[PDB]
């Protein structure tokens, strides 16, 4: 029915600029909202902008994070959005969103998935890739745990998978921590018990700084 | 160029089922909301149900939620009530209105010409029309008035104009009255004082039972 | 639900002057407030939307006023055309609650009637009907006590009178009043006299008419 | 600006029970402008009610809101896997619009001792002469568990890097990631690699351990 | 900024438990400076526990902290009533002295039934015709408890002020408020006031009601 | 040992002046430091400025919440700290803090109460206070249960009490909440399962906007 | 003004006990914290313990907390470590070390003189004061140089002076030594080539076994 | 508890030069680490507080660097007095961790010694014993191989030798030599050679007496 593809997030310096696109496919009203939300636990939840196209009318509006730094503009002929942010701050960090709803009392807004924005001096490092494999140690439980470490890498976005998808049951993708301004993180498969684990098992590793891996075991 | 056509009257025993469509045109069925509103004859507006015309989703005000089908067919942009084993209170003028956003708010812009659904077994009987002259009573000095009477016919739309375009002058149609499940009517036409009568002046009534009588009154 | 009570059913007011009518909601239900208009078999429209902005194609006399539980409309100086039923109604909570509305009755200046009564149509008497009627035009006040006689005293049955609202160009009433006889009480009778008794005359408008040919 | 209170912040409920939580307003708002988002682990919030009343869609039947001008509420008639989460109110009556603070919902289960596992540092790794010991207490339930990090019988917190994950959505449990990491000097000058962990459900603290085969 | 990372920020303990509290600092810190807090339902932070291992004072033996550099914990022998309430841990090394996010501590307890009372507006209140009905739903666990008011066996919410209590202290219970408040007009045209509440105790929902005297 | 009392807290126009005091009883350190700390569900705890006497120095500090808007004083001749706070804007709405500490290695903080600082255009409205008392309803449980009201009043400080202390057993009083740019709340006792309620069992409430009260009942 | 003054040298038997106080002066001792470092002879520095001279609270490093008590009498601004059950390793120069603040932090700025604690059942024994000339050997042409020898005594520290400042000169006094538990030390110093002989050069010790022995050295 | 480790414990270096020394701690420990000096016999004084800043009294001659795991010293110039033991201290975490120490041993121009032979005192050997003592002062490198000759051969037990550390006016080193005999093995003997054989010299210094009245 609609369907919104969000692209352009990021690692901009601080007093930097950035510009976020929306489109949206499907989406035939000619009456509705189109707003940008943002999330980070230094703060939660937070609304930015808002446009409007109500018959005649592009009526924009935003608030006391944004007024002055951020503006929207809303021209393909008729299907994107854009967010253009600059002079962007070290608390503009975050995940934006575009959310839409037509103009009716009743109405499901949609939302795309976003992109990160991260706001820094600090450079891109890219991820270093090590694979994990017991020896004799782990024949704990029955079932066969291996994984595989996520080092120092800086702008958060990240994608570690296995086979590219093939083996999706078992996997525990951990959150990112933060040492000293760069982050860490690993993934777990837990393969069939028997002693199939550690050849044809890859771990395959996303980081948009140009920096995709596919990584072997013991 | 924006206007929301509906059904013609309908007649309906009770018990019975109608449907009634509600049509729009100027702009895109799609963008904007809709609502049915009711009016019970003399009493007032009653808010009925609300509908996406989107989703086709409606939400019915707790009265009417039960044998009541509030529909739509969207490429010929037109909504439809459904109503099931119809009842004395079912009789009243139904209407349609768009919903509009207007100051971070809704209201209802645009509203249809209304339908009258009436419920009765008395069957449809087609009127006669008797033209009303006043001869041999010189009612001329000042200025001259006719009338027509439409007596005894079922159901209570009868369209009565005056040469079909005549209403600029004093032209007063009485409400309709019901005897015996029967109905009556009566129109006056006040003409140029002593002026008009060497022109004809003619009564015209349609009746949705296919009779159409134009009594022309003669003296 | 939520209730929405309009503090006068019926409301009186003079060319040229000004009447607010007030309306309230049971629970706050913030600007959200509309008023529509409605007119004499046509149809209602939009007059005032989120109570307090004009919809298109209204006049600058029509105002409102509204908060939270009281609102308000007022035509600053009214007209012969403004004659109607006005509702507010609440678009905020689910049961889109209306009010009853509010009738304007325009006061004015008396008038006695145009009388005129009709005789029989030729056609109506084959077929075995004798309806004449009389028609009581353009008066004021509204109460008229219209009164037949045939041959001497007044009949009482066989009557069936029918009004027209305040008409939206002088602000006057109008009515008819018909008295249906059969072909055969009809060739009984020869003298018909249409009574109209009524306030502007201290003395009734009496028009007649006896069976004649012409 | 328009406050949106939620209540609770955070809650546990047996399996099955009907849940209500709560969202105030500080001024009245119309229903037809309140939403709800539903936020499970880490994806991104997918809207879960709107009007006050209408599920959004592949959103069962268990759920549902009601409220009005300032008070509402969203139940579950029988709480589920699927449900454990994290759930907002918005309001996009007035401007700004705001989002209310949230609601943690953690469902209960019958107890799960954890799934330790140890791991050496990648002989890749110590190319840089960096050695990080990483485990992985995997499966388990309640959230409660303490990790400790032994070298030859010593206990060592400096360096160690934990990071949790929440509820499963198919079975409720949990696990965590303990990554002590030190240099190849550090390292190379110690035997004994233990991984020690306290939970809920032994009052024997498992270990998981190995001796180093390094250079 | 030093960002302080708590975990878990939610957590609901069998009493008598050994709860165990983390806080995760961004960059490395002298254990001097790091102090810990609790604040009960509505004071004031009381320091608990300072240096890294210190307990403040009348802080009962139970209590402990340890930690360095980068990781921190705090731990109870066995969790008790008088220990439920918010922990934050500090950070006076570097400026900005930023604090932690919160961990909130529930006990847990056996099920107990709400005492509910209603009671009718003030003729005192009535003076201005303003009427608020008020309703106590008293010492009851948990905390899950759907509240309804109803007028003439009709469901109001609009106009309903509830306002909840913390686990107290001594019987780790709770306490809702729940307040009608309306005009004379509204009130005085109606007369069942009925106060019922929906609580895992029961499948009866408890009602306590007043049919209306007055004027 | 030591002992913490400040006062000073109230109800100010935004862009108006604030000034807080702090007085260290029996505190006879000659090196130490003070700070202020504050705190709002808009934020949490959150550290403002502080003052450092160590041997020769006073050496203040202050973060983005407060640079140029407030400032930190150190004069009684050695007792009293002092947070002057002025252009208060909405967001510094909370209760403020002293803590303090010599300079020793460990040591424990000592803090004070707090005064509360409400920053707003609303003026004072007095709280009105209203008895609770059943009828013969509810007689639900065996003790006895009678409340008391307390009505939009605005500065949210308020110290609602029974018999000036006396029964503090059973109470339970609620957190104020908000209803349109005002507060309200109730509290509540369950006196002795018998007969003896609602005489001489009085309703006191505190509201320092001169607003003080000792109310009746059935 | 400042400075930390400590007890004298200590001779004690193993097993025994011993209170060494280390008193503040110049400063208010409330203000600043303490640590108690050990030195091994020819060994390093150890710390020991921390204490907060206003709470009277202690954190001994592992090593030390068992039969060590670091205690205080706040009145006269004085410290005191307490060692129960002395043993071989009890031997060493024992430091009380001021803890400051100095740029966000700590440091140990003012150090006290130090304490020798002995821990033997060597019988203190005095010493023998022997003047040394070098009379019958003309070692006279550039400078000359005469020299003091204090043989068999314990426990070992000895004050050695010259003429209680002559120091000036060449003073060299070398370490003590070992030998059957008892102690032999010897001191030379260098006088004005052919210059002052003609003036008394006195050798000059002190011991705490009350012997002060003062041995001129004529030729 | 956190290891410090100090690069090097003995460090030998040249009046004017520069030598920095280094010290590593196993954890991070930020910058509060401090550099104590220890000159001989005296306490340890501060001299780098902070890891870079200098106490009051020191020279800026006297240097620090340093951050998280790994910190440094620097004497630019070196001068006779700073002769001791530097050691580094970590003042982060509980155990105060110390570092070893490192003693700076100046290197300068050889020298030969000043020699006194010292016949025993009138009073000594009335007492019993009879210690002949030799002092060989201001030398430089710091072997020396004292050797004694009694009557003709050399004799080795009965002797205990005694050292001071380089003597901080001029970086010379000196040493004590001491011979004790019984009155009685005294009067049986009448030369008495001391005999300092030493770098300096392919030839050693020779300091004797023989049994004479004075």
């Amino acid at each position: 029915e609609v369907k919104l593809q969000e692209s352009g997030g990021g690692l901009v310096q601080p007093g930097g600029s950035m510009k976020l696109s929306c489109v949206a496919s499907g989406f035939t009203f000619n009456n509705y909202w189109m707003s940008w939300v943002r999330q980070s636990p230094e703060k939660g939840l937070e609304w930015v902008a808002e446009i409007r196209l109500n018959s005649d009318n592009f009526a924009t509006h935003y608030a006391e994070s944004v007024k002055g730094k951020f503006i929207i503009s809303r021209d393909d002929s008729k299907s994107r959005l854009y967010l253009q942010m600059n002079s962007l701050r070290a608390e503009d960090t975050g995940i934006y969103y575009c959310v839409l709803r037509p103009l009716f009392y009743y109405a499901v807004d949609y939302w795309g998935q976003g992109t990160s924005v991260t706001v820094s001096s600090a450079k891109t490092t890219p991820p270093s890739v090590y694979p994990l494999a017991p020896g004799s140690a782990a024949q704990t439980n029955s079932m066969v745990t291996l994984g595989c470490l996520v080092k120092g890498y800086f702008p958060e976005p990240v994608t570690v998978t296995w086979n590219s998808g093939s083996l999706s049951s078992g996997v525990h993708t951990f959150p990112a921590v933060l040492q000293s301004d760069l982050y860490t993180l690993s993934s777990s498969v837990t393969v069939p018990s028997t002693w199939r684990p550690s050849e044809t098992v890859t771990c395959n590793v996303a980081h948009p700084a140009s920096s995709t891996k596919v990584d072997k075991k013991i | 160029q924006i206007q929301l056509v509906q059904s013609g009257p309908e007649l309906k025993k009770p018990g019975e089922t109608v449907k009634i469509s509600c049509k729009a045109s100027g702009y895109t069925f799609t963008n904007y909301g809709m609502n049915w509103v009711k009016q019970a004859p003399g009493k007032g507006l009653k808010w009925m149900a609300w509908i996406n015309t989107y989703t086709g989703e409606p939400t019915y005000a707790d009265d009417f939620k039960g044998r009541f089908a509030f529909s739509l067919e969207t490429s010929a942009s037109t909504a439809y009530l459904q109503i099931n084993n119809l009842k004395n209170e079912d009789t009243a003028t139904y209407f349609c209105a768009r919903d509009g956003y207007y100051e971070n708010y809704y209201a209802m812009d645009y509203w249809g010409q209304g339908t009258s659904v009436t419920v009765s077994s008395a069957k449809t009987t087609a009127p006669s029309v008797y033209p009303l002259a006043p001869v041999c009573g010189d009612t001329t000095g000042s200025s001259v008035t006719l009338g027509c009477l439409v007596k005894g016919y079922f159901p209570e739309p009868v369209t009565l104009t005056w040469n079909s375009g005549s209403l600029s002058s004093g032209v007063h149609t009485f409400p309709a009255v019901l005897q015996s499940d029967l109905y009556t009517l009566s129109s006056s036409v006040t003409v140029t004082s002593s002026t008009t009568p060497s022109q004809s002046i003619t009564c015209n009534v349609a009746h949705p039972a296919s009779s159409t009588k134009v009594d022309k009154k003669i003296d | 639900d939520i209730v929405m009570t309009q503090s006068h059913k019926f409301m009186s007011t003079s060319v040229g002057d000004r009447v607010s009518i007030t309306c309230k909601a049971s629970q706050d239900v913030s600007t959200a407030v509309a008023w529509y208009q409605q007119k004499p078999g046509q149809s209602p429209k939009l007059l005032i939307y989120s109570a307090s902005y004009q919809y298109t194609g209204v006049p600058d006399r029509f105002t409102g006023s509204g908060s939270r539980t009281d609102f308000t409309f007022t035509i600053n100086s009214v007209q012969a055309e403004d004659l109607a039923v006005y509702y507010c109604h609440q678009h905020y909570s689910t049961p889109f609650t209306f009010g009853s509305g509010t009738k304007l009755e325009i006061k004015r200046a008396d008038a006695a009637p145009t009388v005129s009564i009709f005789p029989p149509s030729s056609e109506q008497l084959t077929s075995g009907g004798a309806s004449v009627v009389c028609f009581l035009n353009n008066f004021y006040p509204k109460d008229i006590n219209v009164k037949w006689k045939i041959d001497g005293s007044e009949r009482q049955n066989g009557v069936l009178n029918s009004w027209t609202d305040q008409d939206s160009k002088d602000s006057t009433y109008s009515m008819s009043s018909t008295l249906t006889l059969t072909k055969d009480e009809y060739e009984r009778h020869n003298s018909y006299t249409c009574e109209a008794t009524h306030k502007t005359s201290t003395s009734p408008i009496v028009k007649s008419f006896n069976r004649n040919e012409c």
